[PDB]
C-alpha cells in the first residue's frame, strides 16, 4: 500500500499516522525526528593568516657604490643610501668618510603558524539536508538516517520509506561567509588581489600549501640614523589581528529558529522550519484482518478533566462493549488535540482511559477506537505556571469550537438580531404589498 | 479588541437599520389617511401605530 503524509519539522514532536485499508484493522504509526543537519556546498577561494617581515642584514660598501636589482617577491622594497658613516663596538667601519653606501631591503612572508592558525573564506550555494528519524509500529522500533531530498529510499521491516523534498528553501548562511576555528560570520570580504592594508585580507593565498602569495601592507623604508647600523621600516600592523579584535557578532548567537551552528564540516542543526512530505509502501503481513479483530459497538466518549498546557494535562474516559479482549488502534482525527498512546488495551470490562494535550479553550474532536468512531467535546481551564523548561507538545491552535460558550453567546445574539430583522422585513413586505394592491 | 469593535458596529448598524425600516414602513402605511380631506383613522390602526 502506497500512502502519503505531511510531518511538521520540529525536533522531539511525536507524530501519529493512520492507515486504513478496507477489510483490515486500522494501523497507527509513531514517527519522530531526533536530529536534523543542514549543510551547504562550499568552494574555498582564499584564506588569511598573520604575516612576518623578513629583513636581512644591510650591505655596507666602503669606497664604492651599490645598486640593487628588483626580484620577484611579495612587497619587496629595496633602497640605496649614500653618505653613511657606520659605527661598531670597536671603531669606525671604513676609512672613507663620505663615499660609503648602504643597501637595505625587506619583504613580507606568511608566518610559520599559518598552517595551524588561519581564517578561511567561503561562498555558499544550494544546501542539502540530512535527518535521523525514529519509526515505531507494532513490534518494530528503529531509528534510521535519511537524506531528505526525494531520492533516498529506506527499507525498514520490509517497508519502503521516501522522504522530502522540504517545503521551504531557506538557509541561514548568506552568499559569502568567513570561517575561523569554531566561528562563522556572514561578513563580506574583498576580492582576490584587491586587499587593503590594516584590514581583513592584507595577506592572501589561494590555499594553505600554495607557493604564491599576494601582499599589500605599505612597507616603507627610511634612512638610517647617523653613526649607527640598522634598518628603519614603517608598516601598518597585521589586519588579521585587528579583525580578530573586532570580528563583530558571531552567527552562533544570532541565527534565527534556534539553529545550532557547528563547523568541520560547516553545518547547522535543529532548524525548526517547514514540513516534510513522507510516502510509504507497506507490506500486507504487518496488518491484521477484521475477523481476528474485536468489533466495537455503541462507542460513547466523555471528558474527565482538561487543563491546556505544554504537558499532557488532560484525561478522558471511553466506554464500549466488545466480544473478545485484545489490542486496538486509537487515533484523533483533528490537530486541535494530540493523543499520547497509539495502541489501546481493549477488554471485556468496557472502560478505558486516555491522556491528551490541547491548546484551545473548548476543543471538539473525533476519536477512533479500532473501527468505531465517537465525538468528544470538553471545557478546559488555563494553567497557573508561567515558565516551563520543556517545549510545547501540541499543535498551536486557539480557535474555539462552534459549540463553545463564547461562540454560543455570539450565536444567540446573532440569532435574535436576525429574527428581529426577519420580522421587520416581513412587516415591510406585507405593508408594501397591501399598499400596491390598492 | 478588533473583533469586539467589529461585532459591536455590526450589531449597532443592524438594529439601527431595522428600526429605521420599521418607522418608514409605518409612515408609508399611515400616509394616505393624512391626505384624505375630512375622515379619520380607525382606532385600531391608531392603537397599533401611534396616530396623531
Ligand atoms: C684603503 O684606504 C684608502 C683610503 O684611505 C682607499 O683608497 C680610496 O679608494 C677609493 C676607491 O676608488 C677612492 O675613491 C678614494 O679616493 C681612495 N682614497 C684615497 C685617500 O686615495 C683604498 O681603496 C683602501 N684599500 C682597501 C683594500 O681597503
Ligand atoms: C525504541 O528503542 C529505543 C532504543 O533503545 C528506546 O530508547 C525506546 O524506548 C524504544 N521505544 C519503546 C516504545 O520501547
Amino acid at each position: 500500500y502506497e500512502h502519503s503524509t505531511v510531518m511538521p519539522n520540529v525536533v522531539g514532536f511525536p507524530y501519529k499516522a493512520h492507515i486504513e485499508r478496507p477489510g483490515y484493522s486500522p494501523l497507527t504509526l509513531q514517527m519522530q525526528v531526533v536530529e536534523t543537519s543542514l549543510e551547504p556546498t562550499l568552494n574555498l577561494e582564499y584564506i588569511t593568516c598573520e604575516y612576518k617581515t623578513v629583513v636581512p642584514s644591510p650591505y655596507v660598501k666602503c669606497c664604492g657604490a651599490s645598486e640593487c636589482s628588483t626580484k620577484e617577491k611579495p612587497d619587496y622594497q629595496c633602497k640605496v643610501y649614500t653618505g653613511v658613516y657606520p659605527f661598531m663596538w670597536g671603531g669606525a667601519y671604513c676609512f672613507c668618510d663620505s663615499e660609503n653606501t648602504q643597501l637595505s631591503e625587506a619583504y613580507v612572508d606568511r608566518s610559520d603558524v599559518c598552517r595551524h592558525d588561519h581564517a578561511s573564506a567561503y561562498k555558499a550555494h544550494t544546501a542539502s539536508l540530512k535527518a535521523k528519524v525514529r519509526v515505531m509500529y507494532g513490534n518494530v522500533n528503529q531509528t534510521v538516517d535519511v537524506y531528505v531530498n526525494g531520492d533516498h529510499a529506506v527499507t525498514i521491516g520490509g517497508t519502503q520509506f521516501i522522504f522530502g523534498p522540504l517545503s521551504s528553501a531557506w538557509t541561514p548562511f548568506d552568499n559569502k561567509i568567513v570561517v575561523y576555528k569554531d566561528e562563522v560570520f556572514n561578513q563580506d570580504f574583498p576580492p582576490y588581489g584587491s586587499g587593503q592594508p590594516g584590514r581583513f585580507g592584507d595577506i592572501q593565498s589561494r590555499t594553505v600549501e600554495s607557493n604564491d602569495l599576494y601582499a599589500n601592507t605599505a612597507l616603507k623604508l627610511a634612512r638610517p640614523s647617523p653613526g649607527m647600523v640598522h634598518v628603519p621600516y614603517t608598516q601598518t600592523p597585521s589586519g588579521f589581528k585587528y579583525w580578530l579584535k573586532e570580528k563583530g557578532t558571531a552567527l552562533n548567537t544570532k541565527a534565527p529558529f534556534g539553529c545550532q551552528i557547528k563547523t568541520n564540516p560547516v553545518r547547522a542543526m535543529n532548524c525548526a522550519v517547514g514540513n516534510i512530505p513522507v510516502s510509504m509502501n507497506l507490506p500486507d503481513s504487518a496488518f491484521t484482518r477484521i475477523v481476528e479483530a474485536p468489533t466495537i459497538i455503541d462507542l460513547t466518549c466523555t471528558v474527565a478533566t482538561c487543563t491546556h498546557s505544554s504537558d499532557f494535562g488532560g484525561v478522558l474516559t471511553l466506554t464500549y462493549k466488545t466480544d473478545k479482549n485484545g489490542d486496538c488502534s486509537v487515533h484523533s482525527h483533528s490537530n486541535v488535540a494530540t493523543l499520547q498512546e497509539a495502541t489501546a488495551k481493549v477488554k471485556t470490562a468496557g472502560k478505558v482511559t486516555l491522556h491528551f494535550s490541547t491548546a484551545s479553550a473548548s476543543p471538539s474532536f473525533v476519536v477512533s477506537l479500532c473501527s468505531a468512531r465517537a465525538t468528544c467535546s470538553a471545557s478546559c481551564e488555563p494553567p497557573k505556571d508561567h515558565i516551563v523548561p520543556y517545549a510545547a507538545s501540541h499543535s498551536n491552535v486557539v480557535f474555539p469550537d462552534m459549540s463553545g460558550t463564547a461562540l454560543s453567546w455570539v450565536q444567540k445574539i446573532s440569532g435574535g438580531l436576525g429574527a428581529f430583522a426577519i420580522g421587520a422585513i416581513l412587516v415591510l413586505v406585507v405593508v408594501t404589498c397591501i399598499g400596491l394592491r390598492r | 479588541v478588533s473583533a469586539v469593535v467589529g461585532m459591536s458596529l455590526l450589531a449597532l448598524i443592524s438594529i439601527f437599520a431595522s428600526c429605521y425600516m420599521l418607522v418608514a414602513a409605518r409612515s408609508k402605511c399611515l400616509t394616505p389617511y393624512a391626505l384624505t380631506p375630512g375622515a379619520a383613522v380607525p382606532w385600531t390602526l391608531g392603537i397599533l401605530c401611534c396616530a396623531p
